[PDB]
């Protein structure tokens, strides 16, 4: 099962991407950090634009718009 | 060989998915489904010259506006479209689309596009709107728009009759090229 998405990141052009249900969060927030050229990706997590999780990441519909924010 | 990102926008189920399926397949889908994000990529020869044509396709639905202009930065050619036999679509152009891509992108050129010309002399399509008080977009008041607009050139097509679609996206090369 796949997903589209955009993320922004304040300053940088948005990613639109199709997110593969299948691969960690991590796998894809190390990708998409690398897309704007950010180190340590494990300090990032995507929330809404509340958060992405393992548990509820099959909630996120197609089109929705999240934001790449540096954790708590 | 240079790269072109052309962004294809305008109301929701005006044909913009149709008019770039055409394009890449000559092919006709069987129903709407409306489009979220999708991009199409061809090599097309304007003027005994070739370029990587990008064709990003975008969503025509108010739920999926601000995502939409999340394409925008770096567009190299908008090609603007509207239903023939939807006015509504029509007025959209000059008071939604145009100040829209304008404010994003200023100084893009954009192409002004009448799709699904076909129904211009169809009873059904001319009853229905007969009923509102209106009647399918006319050539000349297309020009009208894209004067209004300040639109590269005007064009009118129908993916379902294979007529003009070419033509529309080698004139969105040649606006940029
Ligand atoms: N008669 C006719 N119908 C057409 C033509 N092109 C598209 N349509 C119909 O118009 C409806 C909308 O088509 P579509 O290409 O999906 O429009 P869209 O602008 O991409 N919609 P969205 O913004 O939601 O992605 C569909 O039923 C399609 O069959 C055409 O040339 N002639
Ligand atoms: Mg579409």
């Amino acid at each position: 099962d796949i997903v589209k998405v955009a993320i922004e990141w304040p300053g940088a052009n948005a990613q639109l991407l199709e997110i593969d249900q299948k691969r960690p969060l991590a796998s894809i927030i190390k990708e998409v950090c690398d897309g704007w050229s950010l180190p340590n990706p494990e300090y990032y997590t995507l929330r809404y634009a509340l958060y992405v999780t393992e548990q509820t990441r099959n909630d996120i519909k197609n089109g929705t718009i999240l934001q790449l924010a540096v954790s708590a | 060989m240079q790269s072109i990102k052309c962004v294809v926008v305008g109301d929701g189920a005006v044909g913009k998915t149709c008019l770039l399926i055409c394009y890449t397949t000559n092919a006709f889908p069987k129903e709407y489904i409306p489009t979220v994000f999708d991009n199409y990529s061809a090599q097309s020869a304007v003027d005994g010259r070739t370029v990587n044509l990008n064709l990003w396709d975008t969503a025509g639905q108010e739920e999926y506006d601000r995502l939409r202009t999340l394409s925008y930065p770096q567009t190299n050619v908008f090609v603007i479209c509207f239903s023939i036999a939807s006015p509504p679509s029509y007025e959209n152009v000059r008071h939604k689309w145009h100040p829209e891509v304008c404010h994003h992108c200023p100084d893009v050129p954009i192409l002004l596009v009448g799709t699904k010309k076909d129904l211009r002399a169809q009873p059904d399509t001319l009853r229905r709107l007969k009923e509102q008080g209106q009647a399918p977009i006319t050539p000349q008041q297309g020009q009208a728009l894209a004067k209004q607009i300040h639109a590269v050139r005007y064009l009118e097509c129908s993916a379902l009759q294979q007529d003009g679609v070419k033509e529309v996206f080698a004139e969105a090369v040649r606006a940029v090229l």
